[PDB]
RNA sequence: CCCAUAGUAGGCCUAAAAGCAGCCACCAAUUAAGAAAGCGUUCAAGCUCAACACCUCCCAAACAUAUA
């Protein structure tokens, strides 16, 4: 991974799990073991874009999946 | 043998009649009864005074610091005089219906900051929040009116 | 439910979301077998009612989502498992000996090389001990162990 | 007040620490 | 990594309270006295003084420092060298609240030390209640 | 169909087998899913034999008991027949043997809650 | 002095008797210290035993190693050993009398407080060396406050109130209901069944 | 060893009965 | 599952023993992290807990379902 851009919009109705996954995994605890990531998130059904450096891009639209399984997915196209 | 051994010693077997008869029978109903049907006022009246006192309350995601960086966005917001607060939500929900907030009830869920004020600088905290590449900036509300990010923008400049 | 649309693209869709009957003849329950009247009146026979507690991939669903009581709950992951072995679901599997009334593991357990003497004996257990309490028809109980 | 619900968690924390003697 | 210590200021070298206790990360040791010593001059000497040294991945030195320390400013504010035994019952200083409120002044100015209460109250009962501890009797 | 025997659970490997070849060490045990790997006639044929009484009558009785693993009988012993003895285990029909109406008579209990992955 | 005293192994006067042994003495409900006094966690017995010294001193290097003087206090409530009990020499045939007094012991009937604790102690902190000396000792013991006393004597007049059977130990042994206190002991008309010589039971009603 | 069955434990509670009747009937 | 700043490397004696070698108080900060419940170092630094923010060769054969 070398850039990850994800945008939220509580202005309509939110959803919990991309915040969750903006809490504990979108921060610098992990992008201090994993430094090469970049993050950006924007607020305004949601958007989690995966820009991998080599040949892959990912596209979530996370409104309805809980955090569990979103954060084994990105687990498991790290490890791919 | 002796009345008093080491051991359990073996019983008559009419003596072991009579213990078995006389065992305890439980009292079984005919419908199982698990089959049947100041702290939290120092938050009112803290929180409550927090209402009474600004015009527009703030909030972030501020959960993805370290405990100097919490420390130094702390002082770098003890310039102004700003109050940031960290309270539960459980507690917080009542606290927006009490205070007739009803488009702000689906904004104050999980990990919630507040960055309360009276006058505005939100201009530093913007560039605070662009000069690291994350830590958005969530909603709120001037004097019963909602802002978004393109709200908290058009305030700011 | 919803289900996780894969393709790269990842998506949550709903879909098909059941219901019960409207018409419950023990209301005001705790769980939803008790407010059917079946606390005591069912086996590892009935596989519908079994069914509609499982994953389609054979797993069990968790308490607070089916809302089962501690006893009911233990009762029908118990007989789920009895089911299982006994191939009463062959539909629920990710992609030979006959048996019924299975307890343990088929990996599990050693064999009887020695039995002991008729007073210290040991015995092939047989059927489940949750399923002590429930309506008997005949009059020589539920014998567990053989 | 603040100082008094302070000093309770303290005496929670403190009952934890001696109850926590023998683990 | 993060390194604090209260290596006073009278010496530069001490030797074992700086020499094993630094050896691990890799330092220059010269740079350290200088910087330390730049930094006695820079406040009154004869004191204990921390330190936020941060040793860098780059290897490179960050000394930032604040205030002097709180044991030995409040007992030679009393004029007490080697402070009480029980600290519970025995007292050696007699400090007023004048004094106290004069030197907390002072006190609620660093970054480092993170002393930043905006009120009065909260810096004078933090240092009261570090006086109890010790053998500091206040008086009035 | 001797071969597709079901016992009750864990007897499959718990049931034992034990023969003694009358030289020293021929003491053999067998559980009962490998003796019906070997022959898939003998569980049954143990079974009746335990049964029956133990005098001189029940070497002749076994004589008069025809085993056969499969479906498979030969001509000689299936023109023999008179009548068909009751199955005493009710077979457990499983989920797919079921038809819609059987489905469709027997309520579900309970809603799931409206978000869930399965 | 919060600490267990030393337990000799014999009394300074000596006792010159052969007793016999009365084996009626561990038989049998406690009627000697069996209620808390100035105190509010112990060791209660249930069921009766043989203390020798070996077992004096391992209960109080247990309680004195974990130990804190200055909150808690230990009173010592089962007495010095002073029950002889003889042996003859060994690989010796019988006859020639009753053998000479080899040691001390006392004996402890089923509920029996065996040490008090005392002070500003809570019930999960002493617990743990609690189970483990009354696991070491001889008998089976319990570790019992004064809520957990109250609490399993409440226990059990529930259990005897509660129950369904119209037969009690009680009600066949005292009215000789199948003649049947032939196979009784005279001792069962005041144990009422729930004391097997020196055995005791405390989920029989 | 030897256990006690239903038939033993049901045949000692009818020779208590029948004592419970010996008992009722010579109280009077 | 979380999550751990600061008066402070609490004083006394101890080369220093900092919550963790020992005595005594065990106050106090935001809104909350105990002058400290276990590893751990000569000592440190690091690690977990509460609490904050989401909440000689086995030995009858067998059999759980038909109204005692
Ligand atoms: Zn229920």
């Amino acid at each position: 991974v070398k850039q990850v851009r994800v945008q939220f919009c509580p202005f309509e109705k939110n959803v919990e799990s991309t915040r969750t996954f903006l809490q504990t995994v979108s921060s610098e605890k992990v992008r201090s073991t994993n430094l090469n990531c970049s993050v950006i998130a924007d607020v305004r059904e949601p958007c989690v874009d995966v820009l991998f450096g080599d040949g892959h891009r990912l596209i979530m639209r996370g409104a309805h999946l809980t955090a569990l399984e979103m954060l084994t997915a990105f687990a498991s196209h790290i490890r791919a | 043998s002796k009345a008093v051994t080491r051991h359990r010693r073996v019983m008559h077997f009419q003596r072991q009649k009579l213990m078995a008869v006389t065992e305890y029978i439980p009292p079984k109903p005919a419908i199982h009864p698990s089959c049947l049907p100041g702290l939290i006022r120092l938050l009112r009246r803290e929180i409550a005074a927090v209402f009474q006192d600004n015009r527009m309350i703030a909030v972030c995601q501020n959960v993805a610091l370290s405990a100097e960086d919490k420390l130094l966005m702390r002082h770098q917001l003890r310039k102004h005089k700003i109050l940031m607060k960290v309270f539960p939500n459980q507690v917080l929900k009542p606290f927006l219906e009490d205070s007739k907030y009803q488009n702000l009830l689906p904004l104050f869920v999980g990990h919630n900051m507040l960055l309360v004020s009276e006058e505005p600088k939100v201009k530093e905290m913007v560039r605070i929040l662009r000069t690291v590449p994350f830590l958005p900036l969530l909603g709120g509300c001037i004097d019963d009116t909602i802002l978004s990010r393109q709200g908290f923008i058009n305030y700011s400049k | 439910f919803r289900e996780v649309v894969e393709t790269t693209i990842i998506e949550g869709r709903i879909t098909a979301t059941p219901k019960e009957s409207p018409n419950p003849p023990n209301p005001s329950g705790q769980c939803p077998i008790c407010r059917w009247n079946l606390k005591h009146k069912y086996n590892y026979d009935d596989v519908l009612l079994l069914s509609q507690f499982i994953r389609p991939h054979g797993g069990m669903l968790p308490r607070k989502i089916t809302g089962l009581c501690q006893e009911e709950h233990r009762k029908i992951e118990e007989c789920v498992k009895m089911a299982h072995r006994a191939g009463l679901l062959p539909n629920h599997r990710p992609r030979q000996l006959n048996r019924y009334l299975t307890r343990w593991a088929p990996g599990s357990v050693k064999p009887i090389y020695k039995k002991g003497p008729r007073w210290n004996r040991v015995r092939m257990p047989v059927g489940s001990p949750l399923l002590r309490d429930n309506v008997c028809y005949s009059r020589t109980p539920w014998k567990l162990y053989h | 007040s603040r100082e008094y619900w302070r000093r309770l968690r303290k005496q929670n924390i403190w009952r934890h620490n001696r109850l926590s003697k023998n683990k | 990594g993060v390194i604090r210590a209260i290596v006073r200021a009278g010496l530069a070298m001490p030797g074992p309270p700086l020499g094993p206790v630094l050896g691990q990360r890799g330092v220059s040791i010269n740079q350290f006295c200088k910087e330390f010593n730049e930094r006695t001059k820079d406040i009154k000497e004869g004191i204990p003084l921390p330190t936020k040294i941060l040793v860098k991945p780059d290897r490179t030195f960050e000394i930032k420092i604040g205030q002097p320390t709180v044991s030995y400013f409040l007992k030679a504010a009393a004029g007490i060298e080697k402070g009480a035994r029980q600290t519970g019952k025995e007292v050696a200083g007699l400090v007023t609240l004048k004094h106290v409120y004069e030197i907390a002044r002072i006190k609620a100015q660093d970054e480092a030390f993170a002393l930043q209460d905006v009120p009065l109250s909260s810096v004078v009962r933090s240092i009261i209640g570090s006086a109890r501890s010790l053998g500091i009797r206040v008086v009035k | 169909n001797t071969r597709h025997i079901a016992f009750s659970g864990n007897k499959w490997e718990q049931k034992v087998y034990s023969s003694h070849t009358g030289y020293p060490g021929g003491f053999r045990q067998v559980t009962a899913a490998q003796l019906h790997l070997r022959d898939p006639v003998a569980i049954v044929k143990l079974a009746i034999y335990g049964m029956l009484p133990k005098n001189l009558h029940r070497r002749t009785m076994m004589e008069r008991l025809h085993l056969f693993p499969d479906e498979y009988i030969p001509e000689d012993i299936l023109k023999n027949l008179v009548e068909e003895l009751p199955q005493p285990r009710k077979i457990p029909k499983r989920l797919d043997e079921y038809t819609q109406e059987e489905i469709d008579a027997f309520p579900r209990l309970w809603t799931p809650p409206e978000d869930y992955r399965l | 002095k919060p600490k267990l005293r030393f337990i000799e192994r014999a009394p300074l006067v000596p006792k010159v008797r052969r007793e016999p042994k009365n084996l009626s003495d561990i038989r049998g409900p406690s009627t000697e210290a069996t209620e808390f006094t100035e105190g509010n966690f112990a060791i209660l017995a249930l069921g009766g035993g043989y203390l020798h010294w070996g077992h004096f001193e391992m209960m109080r290097l247990t309680i004195n190693r974990s130990m804190d003087p200055k909150n808690m206090f230990a009173i010592w409530r089962v007495p010095a050993p002073f029950k002889p009990i003889t042996r003859k020499s060994v690989g010796h045939r019988m006859g020639g009398g009753k053998g000479a007094i080899d040691h001390y012991v006392t004996p402890v009937k089923a509920g029996r407080l065996v040490v008090e604790m005392g002070g500003r102690c809570e019930f999960e902190e002493v617990q743990g060396f609690l189970d483990q000396v009354a696991h070491k000792l001889p008998f089976a013991a319990k570790a019992v406050s004064r809520g957990t006393l109250e609490k399993m004597r409440k226990d059990q007049e529930e259990r005897e109130r509660n129950n369904q059977n119209p037969w009690t130990f009680e009600r066949i042994a005292t009215a000789n209901m199948l003649g049947i206190r032939k196979v009784l002991s005279p001792y069962d008309l005041t144990h009422k069944g729930k004391y097997w010589g020196k055995f005791y039971m405390p989920k029989r009603v | 060893p030897r256990f006690v069955s239903l038939r033993a434990k049901q045949n000692m509670i009818r020779r208590l009965e029948i004592e419970a009747e010996n008992h009722y009937w010579l109280s009077m």
